[PDB]
RNA sequence: UGGUAGGAGU
DNA sequence: CTCTGAATCTCTTCCACTCCTACCAAGGAC
DNA sequence: GTCCGAAGAGATTCAGAG
């Protein structure tokens, strides 16, 4: 029941691109079978990649190196 | 007090909005899209005016995605537009979407 | 997939290509039975099959055959959609002429042929022969006769005359025309032809053949030869489910059309006589101008119920056609609507919502959620189990709606916050509960109000919707700084109750602990809510820098006040809450909290002040009595004493002492104020009505009568609505706007005899029907503006410009309108401000100036500080984020991406509803005399008259500004010297404007310039002088030798020498206008600073902000000077007055006319600056901007419309305006061709040529000069680049049509484009996207 | 059904 | 008598959301 | 079994004038 969301736009400042990295979060949580870093409590998927946002333990590049590793490990997988 | 999730269409296949006589959808007025724009709202511009309007295809792949849990979203074209082009079309004046 | 959209006039060819069949039956399919006709215009062989993946045939009606053709049927088995993208044709039997071509304010097809429309519709009609192929005949092609004439043409040349009838004539001539040397001809008549006027339509007809060259289309595809018809499914026969079948309308017109084509073709079958086939011709070309465009030509065909049919261009343009209603107006699912109603338990975030209206409109989440949980198998399982709406329905629906935002948006749609999103909580009943702060921003009243309400279903959208639509977000209007949500009607009142203080009350004199001693003790009824006493109160100031240091102290405030201070956040001080906390003060506590201690806090703060004013409210149960508008003893007085007045001048009128209309302004001055004293004593009444006694003796304090306590803390009404309620109505005005002599002398307290409501209905019904029709005029000129500045997005960061407007405070004549710091906060600077100290500069170059440093500004108060702009923007198809400056809706720097003209069209556009439609200088403060463009001349007496037109006079504070400044006319008198301080109240300049003095050198005899005798000077008679003085005659009154020479008068020496001027060779001369009188005859010697002759001496509402941004011309315009120079008069009023000015450097020939009604005021000798007036009068911002540049004009425009808004008293921040006026002028004539490849007289868009000069300024090629154009918003909206933005705005068949034959390119890239076709708008969230498309492109 | 008006609400 | 100015005519547009209640519309002839 | 106001801008013309 998050109601402000400028704790978190003080991370990304443009607070337009926040809303596509929290998005992007949201869609890896409830599509694939990511588990949410920050613990979960009854809440759906937007504030919980909000609050991971506000923590400062979500951003941009934190995304694309994750998803660096896992490419990696798909292409692990394959040799 | 009226509401609608989804129904009939028109020839443009658009909700009718008869109001409550043919269960219609609210329409989302010019006036509203300036509104939506001026707060740099452009994914909610976007599903308002293909997905939950004229997007067939969209329409239906959204139905479907919702109730598997999914919230993605196709955009594709709206049949108004391809109406527009061939109204036009219809004046011996030729529209072509160029690649 | 696709990039852009192209526009080509179709060939034949293309038409053939299309079609997947043709139509030759009119007859469409029957009624009697289901199947479609072989070949009619819903046939099934041609189009696609009527039930998808079956064939008509049984045969082959399997949905295994696939992309099969029955022998029989002839119709293919694919899925029945393709009916809407399959095209049919139909062959006419003779060439018709295009509408759209034709008829039009262009003529494309007249300008092409060059000859005169009215001869094209002669031609088209069968009425005048038009020649082909003349050959060797006298009579040239071009030329066309009449049918006689004709005849007797053909009995003198029987084979070279040959003359065509109707379409094919014209389609045989453009054929025959060949474009290039057609064009390389008018090019050289162009060069020949050496007058403007002929150069006019001539440049249009040379870029239309050009147009036609380079496109790859064929002047002759202009004339119809093969007609496309719709697909049948988008023209459906939709069935009444009754007897018969629907009508489109445009099913009629093509069965028209084809039975008259089908008739014209039995003609040429049966050879019939050539009357009755060019009748037929004539027929069917009719018919098909009417298919194509009903009423466009002639009237239009009618069905029935004298209803004109709707054609095909009829249902695209317009509010009715596609482009508005379809297009950008698509209707949208999972959408509701209900009553609105107030609900005080919801916090600012939440908003109520019904059970019912939340499971309908939730209801696939619901269908997922139940699948998943396994409740219910299947989909048909699950809907069953939701329209039984059982028990677990209910828990599930709780799950789904818990954090999902809903929009919530009015019926109308001004603001950007007019939508907002929210979080619902489920309740019962069937009306959506509205926070009442939110209200404020809607517009919502809480009376039948109904709201629509629309679910964002993707994951991006609810993140969007709570970053930025949530109403905690919404804090700050984009219009300006203020904040947008206030404790309005209960809630300040309420507040205003608790924070007031009381003479004498219980528990006075107490001395408590803290606020909750204080609550504590109002609860258990021993002290009153409005008690004084003296509470310990922990106060928190952050002197560090994000620490807080408590202070503790003892301060003399009510129990109220005390109560109140338990809910203000622990930053604030204690000073806000001691006060009486009216509206305003809450609104300033609100802003301060916002200010100090961010958002959150400010939100917390918002509710618990709206909470805590409703309970107040409520307990102090206030009330509106009769008793409580109270009537001020002294009324019958002051009536009696106005009435004995008026009787009397009517008295002194009866004996015919006063004139009638002195004797009515005389009686509306004592009614005027009668009504006055009368408000006034009610006022001082009402307002220390209450008097309390207190420990023994009385005293006086402010009343606490209710309707007083409600005017006061400005929840509700104002002192007019006291004044009425419990005094004079005053003067009400007629319908024409003449004042009523006698007023409404009763209150509404007392009764109003018929009388007077009749005087007062006249002005409610006059109010009611300005405020319907503005309205509708507000929001057109909304959508104009939103759609002028569509495309405007801040793109770049920084474009290190120098340019900038110049930002100085307001004065017109008197007190600041606009405090400098309003209007450059938020703005930053494009060159570093100079100290006042000299060589010490205050604020950096490209510092962005906030409160701080406009606070440092306040301190050194420099009047001048230049600002970068938006007009002054040099990034092309967007503004830098430097040049916008602040967001006004937050405390940061303008985002990129954002979408500014929208913002600031719509921030415009909202106040307009509130728009309705219909001597001596004494300076007041003391101050130092600063005067600018003068030249004095001293008398005898110390007087200095001002030689020049234009002069201002301004008073200089020891800090500097101007605090007034005022207009001072050519030839008034001086009080005291320049450069010294002048005490207040005292007249710095004199002068009667009825007479206009002339300036002289040196005293001496006086000789008129161009002297002849007795016509140029005549002396005339005066009873007060005694003696005739000479007067010079008019020149229409004195003869025609006097008239020719100048009538002027130059100075002599006393031997009879001509005087020169000093400091100039020529010799000194005066003007004298026609029929001036002249104080000193000639002959007569005359004093030095004498007068040589005397000459004799508009909205505020939403029309002069439409004509503003119109940039309409004047009915009166203002003449300028375009060159500067010495002013002279080559010929005096022959024809027209001419005028020649030469500046100094080298002589320049001028001309220029003069009107005679129109006076002119500028001197003959004196030199004359460009841009300076020489008739007074309104200024056409044309002028403006091509002499003074574009600043000026951007000034002007700013100036104009704030000054209507601030009327009004409205607040609309300059930038705004300042995006608007960027938008009006984008577009440059080429001044010079230069060496780019642009044409002298076309214009071009200013962003393009400045990137061609940019390119040739890189390599050794010169570039182009260019003059910039103004453009009004409607001109310039259709004037865009792009043919869809016109086409959806305004006129769509012109834009249509030149579009068509110019071939035009859209590369969309803008707003309201990628809205029409469906894309991601270039804007917001978009942004990203769109960058990232750009850089893979 | 669909196009028209007709009245009304904000 | 060309040629800048003034007369005429002529086209286009006049807010945005609902609640509804009606009127309306191709055959007998071959 | 089947068929015939009012407001403005703009284009065109037209009368004056040299
Ligand atoms: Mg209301």
């Amino acid at each position: 029941a998050r109601v402000t969301v400028q704790d978190a736009v003080e991370k990304i400042g443009n607070r337009f691109d926040l809303v596509l990295v929290a998005a992007r979060r949201a869609r890896q949580m409830q599509v694939g079978g990511k588990d949410p870093l920050v613990p979960e409590e009854n809440d759906k998927t937007t504030v919980i990649a909000l609050r991971e946002i506000e923590e400062g333990l979500i951003n941009n590049q934190i995304l694309d190196v994750r998803e660096r590793q896992e490419q990696q490990e798909q292409e692990a997988a394959e040799l | 007090m009226h509401a609608r999730s989804t129904g009939s269409y028109s020839l443009v296949t658009q909700q009718p909005l008869g109001g409550k006589a043919q269960f219609g959808g609210q329409r989302f007025g010019e006036m509203e899209v300036w509104a939506l724009e001026a707060y740099g709202a452009a994914y909610t511009l976007q599903e308002m005016l293909t997905v939950k309007s004229d997007d067939v295809n969209g329409r239906t792949k959204m139905y479907k995605n919702i109730v598997d849990g999914n919230h993605q979203m196709e955009p594709g074209m709206p049949e108004s537009f391809n109406v527009l082009l061939k109204e036009i079309r219809s004046l011996g004046i030729n529209i072509e979407l160029e690649d | 997939e696709f990039d852009a959209i192209k526009i080509a006039l179709a060939s034949p060819d293309m038409i053939r290509s299309w079609s997947f069949g043709e139509v030759k039956k009119p007859e469409t399919i029957n009624y009697r039975t289901f199947k479609p006709e072989r070949d009619g215009l819903f046939c099934a062989r041609i189009f696609g099959p009527v039930k998808d993946y079956e064939c008509l045939c049984g045969k082959y009606k399997r949905l295994k055959h696939r992309g099969v053709i029955c022998e029989k049927c002839g119709v293919e088995v694919t899925q029945t959609k393709v009916r809407r993208e399959r095209m049919g044709h139909i062959e006419l039997a003779s060439p018709t002429a295009h509408i759209w071509f034709l008829k039009s304010l262009p003529s494309r097809i007249g300008l092409l042929l060059d000859m005169p429309l009215r001869d094209i519709e002669r031609v088209l009609y069968f009425e005048s022969y038009v020649v082909i192929e003349g050959g060797m005949t006298n009579l040239e092609r071009q030329q066309i006769l009449t049918e006689e004439q004709y005849l007797d043409a053909l009995e003198e040349f029987g084979d070279e005359f040959d003359a065509k009838m109707g379409a094919e004539a014209i389609q045989a001539l453009l054929k025959s025309m060949d474009l290039e040397q057609e064009c390389e001809q008018l090019r050289e008549e162009l060069n020949e032809t050496n007058s403007e006027t002929k150069r006019k339509k001539l440049t249009k007809r040379i870029k239309l053949l050009e147009a036609f060259v380079q496109s790859g289309n064929k002047p002759e595809w202009m004339i119809l030869t093969v007609l496309p018809v719709l697909p049948p499914d988008l023209r459906p026969l939709v069935p009444l489910d009754g007897g018969r079948f629907a009508t489109s309308d445009l099913n009629d017109l093509y069965r028209r059309v084809i039975n008259r084509n089908n008739r014209l073709k039995r003609l040429l079958d049966l050879a019939a006589p050539d009357i009755i086939v060019r009748n037929e011709k004539r027929m069917l070309q009719e018919a098909v101008d009417a298919l194509l465009d009903n009423g466009r030509r002639g009237r239009a065909i009618t069905g029935s119920n004298k209803r004109p049919l709707k054609s095909l261009a009829d249902m695209i343009k317009g509010k009715q056609g596609r482009f508005r209603q379809n297009l950008l107006g698509k209707r949208v699912d999972y959408s509701g609507r209900s009553v609105i109603t107030v609900g005080p338990y919801l916090r600012l975030h939440q908003c109520g919502l019904p059970k019912k209206m939340a499971l309908e409109l939730f209801k696939p989440f619901i269908y997922g959620k139940l699948e998943l949980r396994g409740l219910a198998t299947t989909i048909k399982a699950a809907k069953k189990m939701v329209e039984r709406e059982e028990a677990v329905v209910w828990d599930i629906l709780d799950e789904v709606i818990r954090e999902h935002p809903v929009l919530l948006n009015r019926a109308p749609t001004l603001h950007r916050l007019g939508i907002q999103a929210f979080e619902p909580v489920l309740i019962e009943g069937k009306a959506i509960q509205l926070h009442p702060l939110v209200c404020a921003a809607y517009n919502a009243d809480f009376d039948g109000d109904q709201m629509a309400v629309h679910v964002p279903l993707t994951l991006e959208a609810q993140l969007e919707a709570r970053a930025l639509m949530m109403s905690t977000n919404n804090i700050l209007s984009p219009a300006n700084g203020e904040p947008i949500i206030v404790p309005s009607q209960d809630v300040v009142l309420g507040l205003y109750y608790m924070t007031r203080d009381c003479v004498n009350a219980k528990g006075e004199g107490m001395v408590l602990t803290g606020p909750k001693e204080a609550e504590r003790l109002y609860r258990s009824g021993l002290a009153s809510l409005h008690a004084r006493v003296k509470v310990r109160i922990t106060e928190y100031e952050k002197d560090a820098n994000g620490e807080l240091v408590a202070k503790t102290s003892l301060k003399d405030t009510t129990v109220g006040r005390a109560i109140l201070w338990m809910i203000v956040p622990k930053g604030l001080p204690y000073s806000i809450v001691n006060q009486a906390l009216g509206k305003k003060a809450i609104s300033k506590m609100l802003n301060t909290c916002y200010r100090i201690l961010g958002l959150k806090p400010t939100v917390i703060f918002a509710d618990q002040i709206m909470y805590t004013g409703f309970a107040y409210a409520a307990r102090s149960g206030a009330s509106v009595g009769i008793d409580d508008m109270v009537i001020p003893e002294k009324k019958h007085e002051i009536i009696s004493e106005a009435e004995a007045e008026v009787a009397e001048i009517q008295e002194q009128f009866q004996s015919g002492l006063v004139t009638a209309g002195e004797r009515y302004n005389k009686v509306i001055d004592i009614w005027a104020a009668a009504n006055d004293r009368v408000s006034k004593a009610m006022m001082d009444n009402l307002q220390t009505e209450t008097v309390i006694n207190r420990d023994g003796q009385e005293e006086k304090q402010v009343s606490f009568n209710s309707i007083y306590m409600m005017a006061d803390s400005g929840a509700r009404g104002s002192a007019a609505q006291i004044r009425q309620l419990a005094g004079m109505r005053g003067l009400m005005a007629k319908p024409d706007g003449s004042i009523i002599e006698t007023p409404i002398t009763a209150n509404f307290r007392e009764g109003l005899n018929v009388l007077q409501y009749f005087i007062s209905t006249h002005g409610a019904r006059k109010g009611l029907a300005d405020t319907a029709l503005k309205t509708a005029n507000s929001g057109y000129l909304t959508r104009r503006l939103v759609d002028v500045a569509q495309d405007l997005v801040v793109t770049e960061d920084d474009c290190g410009t120098h340019e900038g407007i110049m930002m100085t405070p307001v004065i017109e004549g008197g007190d600041v309108k606009e405090p400098l710091r309003d209007r450059v906060l938020g703005r930053v600077t494009a060159e570093d401000v100079l100290k006042p100290g000299t060589a010490d500069i205050l604020v950096p170059r490209n510092t962005l100036l906030h409160e701080q440093w406009c606070d440092l500004l306040e301190e050194n108060s420099v009047d001048a500080v230049k600002v970068r702009s938006v007009v002054s923007c040099d990034t092309d198809f967007g503004v830098c984020a430097h040049c916008y400056g602040r967001d006004l809706a937050r405390g940061h720097i303008i985002n990129k991406g954002e979408a500014i003209g929208v913002i600031a069209a719509q921030s415009i556009g909202e106040p307009g509803t509130q728009l309705t439609m219909r001597s001596s200088i004494q300076v007041k403060n003391k101050g130092s005399i600063k005067l600018s463009n003068v030249k004095s001349v001293v008398n005898s007496s110390g007087k200095l008259v001002i030689t020049s037109r234009n002069t201002e006079l301004k008073l200089i504070d020891e800090f500097g500004r101007t605090k007034e400044s005022y207009k001072v006319p050519y030839g008034a008198v001086l009080a005291k010297g320049d450069g010294e301080q002048v005490a207040g109240g005292e007249t710095v300049a004199n002068w009667d404007p009825h007479t206009m003095p002339v300036i002289t050198e040196v005293s001496g005899f006086v000789r008129f310039t161009d002297m002849i005798d007795g016509q140029t000077i005549t002396r005339q008679t005066d009873e007060l002088t005694g003696l005739s003085s000479l007067v010079v005659l008019d020149s229409a009154e004195r003869t025609a030798g006097g008239k020719d020479l100048r009538p002027a008068l130059k100075i002599v020496d006393a031997q009879g020498n001509d005087v020169l001027i000093p400091g100039t060779d020529m010799p000194a001369q005066y003007f004298l206008p026609g029929k001036a009188i002249v104080q000193l005859e000639d002959g007569v010697q005359i004093s030095s600073g004498d007068t040589l002759a005397r000459i004799p001496q508009i909205t505020g509402g939403l029309p002069r902000v439409a004509d503003l941004f119109e940039a309409r011309r004047p009915k009166e315009p203002a003449i300028l000077a375009e060159i500067s120079g010495i002013v002279s008069f080559g010929k005096e009023t022959k024809g027209k007055r001419r005028l020649v000015i030469t500046p100094v450097d080298g002589s320049d020939p001028y001309e220029e006319m003069i009107p005679k009604w129109r006076q002119l005021n500028v001197f003959e000798g004196e030199r004359v600056e460009r841009g300076d007036v020489i008739s007074d009068g309104p200024e056409a911002p044309h002028d403006i901007l091509r002499l003074r540049g574009v600043h000026a004009v951007t000034r002007y425009i700013v100036n104009e419309v704030q000054d209507v808004y601030r009327l009004q008293g409205v607040k609309i921040n300059d930038k705004h305006i300042e995006v608007i006026v960027r938008q009006m002028l984008r577009k440059a004539t080429i001044v010079n061709a230069g060496s780019s490849d642009f044409l002298e007289g076309e214009q071009v868009e200013y962003s393009r040529v400045k990137i061609a000069n940019r390119e040739l300024e890189a390599n050794g090629k010169v570039g182009a000069t260019y003059s910039r154009d103004l453009l009004g918003i409607t001109k310039a909206s259709l004037a865009t680049e792009s043919f869809i933005s016109a086409a959806s705005f305004q006129e769509t068949t012109r834009v249509l049509t030149e579009a068509a034959v110019a071939g035009k390119r859209d590369e969309l890239r803008g707003l309201k484009e990628n809205v029409i076709v469906g894309r991601l708008i270039p804007a917001g969230t978009g942004y990203a996207y769109h960058q990232d498309r750009m850089r893979r492109r």
